[PDB]
């Protein structure tokens, strides 16, 4: 195999020169303006784990000789990369915290609303503009709901004062006849001059 | 288009009642705490086995710690890296097909709309048609009232009234025309007034031939002037 | 019939969530990254069994623990009911309705602090419609009902008064009479 | 064996190169102008490299300030710590120390990056609310509603049956006093007509 070894000072000494020619070039093509965000900034990182990429690649063919191994060259490159930057800013992770909490709550806050404020509203509504029903049901509960004498004997004896008048004309009508009949004999009877 | 998984993220951090983050994320900050938990309590739990009978191990303990440590935190954290990809993905996501057909809705949605002018306009309208129909049903009603009194009014005023007539007229009375039958027995009236009618009518002919008061009387005074016999036996 | 069964995702989630655990849990189990992380102190007798009886201890109740912290959570969100009601929700919306609504919105929300609001009111004061106009049509049917009834007996009425009124019509020469009673009136008397 | 010089370049450009082509198959999202730039000055790199740069391998700096538990040190005579070159004609202790450019972290972007994210989001979700309470209080609009014999008689009847009843008993007393009369006639003619005989004989 190959078996490259490597002290401590010249693994850093090498990774910091790189840093050297690598800083020299971005400050040609930009200007020294730093803080860009997605841009300039995450170049910078895309060559720092570029550059870890690089040396533990090559710490497996390539041992150190100071502790056992390749070991503690991640450490290293690590101790010098905390060397730079990432000092965990406190204030604007309690920042992220107290806004992503408060993103929760605001969150579950409009929700409850979307429900509880229309269905309450439509619940007071319904409920009291119901009262139709203290008319109407008042309605459909009220739905279901659970001298001449003498007169009379009068017209009455009238009846049998007609039927008094039959019987009256009914005797009256022979006699009539025979009395007639008396009446035109006699008449004839003075033409002739009753004598003897 | 806004997007899709926004939608999703919209209806399900609503239907849910708190964003689909959260769950997860309460899920590895719990784990974690257990790890952080579980780690210094090995170590410190451990601390009294650090010597084992003469010399001390108290020196060959927090690089274990440290390193399972880590170990585990970083592959704990992706493990559950791929879990909330799943829960997000798989589980807690909606099919672009019902978001577009406008087909996907919630608890909140007995609800219907459109053009609320429409349905709020025929609503109240229709609406108040029935109420002014409820108003004319009920006093139709009472004029439901009005001809029941009215019905039974004449029922009693009937049923008295022809009961009374033939209570009266058939002679059939209890108080008053029981007299006799007899009167009745030819039920018949008009053919009663007809025949005494016309007969009597014959009579005015037997009579109207003439010779009325000053004819006859005065024919009989002359007779009479005319003398007779008197006396004889 | 409430499709799926309701579960179906619930379930998903806790396959994921202890397969992912146990499959995390994996280095314990293995006692060769001990051997990693206590190369002299391991090898030790005594020193080994408290480190065994100490991954038992681990694996056990970071599993126990760790589990009711699960449930703790489910309980604290009532996942079970939002995810049945999930499943049920889209199969429903799969297998339901279809032509009713025109043209649609966007479900998110167009401008929906109002949309939400006014739909909900609407909607109840339609069914307020139906319920009226259905007690209404009870009121015209009763109605038309007794009506039918009392112009039943009303024909009633002016048929029996009617009939009995030419009944008693069966049952029951005035001027030549009234100049026979004048012409013989005419004689006079003393 | 032996530890030199070019074989560390020979290992170390070929994991640069390695490095550079992984980084190109991971350049499958080109419009990030990053990936692009970053490639330029990566080849452009190992370009002035390989064809060289400065004074390269070997050697240490200063080390400035220690920092190890293991700094002890002890010497003697035999010359003294005074370092430097010296002797050829024509051509200084040789202190270059270390050099750093800082640079930022990522923590603090995200950071950046998720306040503004928790800013406009809660922003609007505030506002919804607004939205929510105002028309709510405001435009709810109380859904108003609020509602609002023939021809028979007793005197008919028994004005009927009377008025029959009178025609038929006024008939009646016209026949019946038809009658009377009629007698009281008759009755004349023979009171007139009975006293004309007496009896005589």
């Amino acid at each position: 195999v190959d078996k490259l070894d490597i002290t401590q000072k010249q693994l850093r000494f090498l990774h910091k020169q790189f840093k050297e020619i690598i800083d020299e070039k971005v400050r040609t093509a930009l200007p020294e303006s730093s803080e860009d965000d997605q841009v300039s900034q995450e170049i910078q990182l895309q060559l720092d784990q570029f550059l870890m990429d690089v040396l533990e690649m090559a710490g497996e063919s390539m041992n150190v000789v100071d502790a056992g191994k390749g070991t503690t060259v991640k450490s290293v490159i690590q101790e010098v990369q905390k060397e730079y930057t990432e000092p965990f800013d406190v204030e604007l992770n309690e920042k992220v915290r107290k806004l992503y909490q408060e993103w929760e709550d605001e969150t579950v806050k409009v929700s409850k609303l979307r429900r509880e404020a229309p269905q309450v509203a439509v619940s007071e509504y319904t409920k009291q503009e119901n009262q139709l029903l203290e008319e109407i049901d008042s309605l459909i509960a009220k739905m279901d709901s659970s001298k001449t004498q003498e007169y009379w004997n009068q017209v009455a004896n009238q009846y049998g004062s007609i039927l008094t008048s039959l019987k009256e004309i009914n005797d009256k009508i022979p006699t009539h006849e025979s009395k007639q009949k008396r009446l035109r004999l006699l008449l004839d009877l003075i033409e002739k001059e009753v004598a003897t | 288009a806004t997007t899709p998984t926004m939608q999703s993220t919209s209806l399900l951090t609503e239907h849910l009642g708190y964003p689909p983050i959260s769950l997860v994320d309460d899920i590895i900050n719990a784990v974690n705490e257990i790890m952080y938990k579980c780690t210094n309590a090995m170590e410190k739990y451990l601390m009294q086995r650090n010597i084992i009978g003469k010399k001390d191990f108290s020196d060959e303990i927090k690089i274990g710690t440290a390193k399972l440590e880590s170990l585990l935190e970083n592959s704990v954290d992706k493990n559950f890296d791929k879990l909330e990809l799943y829960v997000l993905r798989n589980i807690l996501s909606i099919p672009s097909d019902l978001l577009e057909e406008n087909r996907f809705r919630l608890l909140h949605h007995e609800k219907l709309v459109l053009t609320d002018s429409a349905t709020r306009a025929h609503t109240d309208t229709s609406i108040e048609q029935k109420l002014q129909e409820i108003e004319r049903q009920y006093q139709l009603n009472v004029m439901l009232r009005d001809r029941i009194q009215n019905t039974k009014e004449l029922l009693t005023e009937v049923v008295q009234f022809k009961k009374k007539v033939i209570d009266l007229l058939r002679c059939d009375d209890n108080l008053t025309t029981a007299l006799h039958e007899l009167w009745d027995d030819l039920k018949p009236l008009d053919v009663a007034v007809k025949l005494i009618t016309t007969r009597l009518k014959q009579i005015y002919l037997e009579n109207e031939e003439f010779y009325s008061i000053d004819q006859v009387n005065r024919l009989v005074k002359r007779y009479n002037e005319l003398r007779n016999t008197s006396i004889v036996r | 019939g409430m499709e799926g069964t309701e579960h179906i995702r619930f379930q998903r989630l806790v396959q994921v969530c202890n397969k992912a655990l146990e499959e995390s849990i994996r280095k314990l189990q293995s006692w060769e990254k001990i051997h990693e992380c206590f190369p002299n102190y391991g090898q030790t007798r005594e020193g080994i069994e408290n480190l065994t009886v100490c991954q038992q201890q681990v694996i056990k109740l970071w599993s126990n623990l760790s589990r009711v912290e699960f449930d703790a959570i489910f309980h604290e969100r009532s996942i079970e009911e939002k995810l049945n009601q999930l499943d049920d929700l889209i199969n429903k919306a799969r297998s339901i309705d279809t032509s009713s609504s025109s043209k649609k919105l966007r479900k998110i929300d167009d401008l929906r602090p109002l949309e939400l609001i006014e739909g909900n009111l609407q909607g109840a004061k339609e069914s307020t419609l139906e319920r009226i106009n259905n007690k209404l049509q009870i009121i015209k049917e009763s109605n038309e009902a007794l009506e039918t009834n009392l112009k039943d007996l009303n024909d009633n009425i002016f048929q029996e008064l009617d009939q009995l009124q030419q009944v008693y019509d069966d049952m029951l020469p005035d001027e030549t009479i009234k100049q026979a009673v004048s012409d013989m009136i005419i004689e006079s008397r003393q | 064996s032996f530890a030199q010089d070019l074989k560390m370049k020979q290992l170390m450009n070929w994991c640069l190169i390695r490095a550079l082509r992984k980084l190109e198959i991971k350049n499958s999202q080109n419009k990030s102008e990053s990936r692009k730039i970053t490639l330029t000055i990566l080849k452009d790199f190992v370009r002035d490299i390989r064809k060289g740069s400065h004074d390269i391998d070997w050697x240490x700096x200063x080390x400035x300030x220690x920092x190890x538990x293991x700094x002890x040190x002890x010497x003697x005579x035999x010359x003294x710590x005074x370092x430097x070159x010296x002797x050829x004609x024509x051509x200084x202790x040789x202190x270059p120390p270390i050099k750093l450019a800082k640079i930022p972290n990522e923590k603090n972007i995200q950071n950046k990056e998720n306040a503004k994210i928790l800013e406009e989001k809660i922003k609007t979700i505030k506002n919804e609310i607004e939205q929510w309470s105002k028309d709510l209080s405001d435009v709810k609009i109380p859904s108003y509603e609020l509602p609002k014999l023939t021809a028979t008689t007793k005197e008919s009847i028994h004005s009927d049956f009377q008025k029959r009843v009178d025609g038929l008993q006024e008939t009646t007393r016209l026949l019946k006093s038809s009658s009377i009369l009629l007698n009281e006639t008759a009755g004349m003619k023979l009171q007139r007509l009975n006293g004309c005989i007496v009896k005589k004989r």
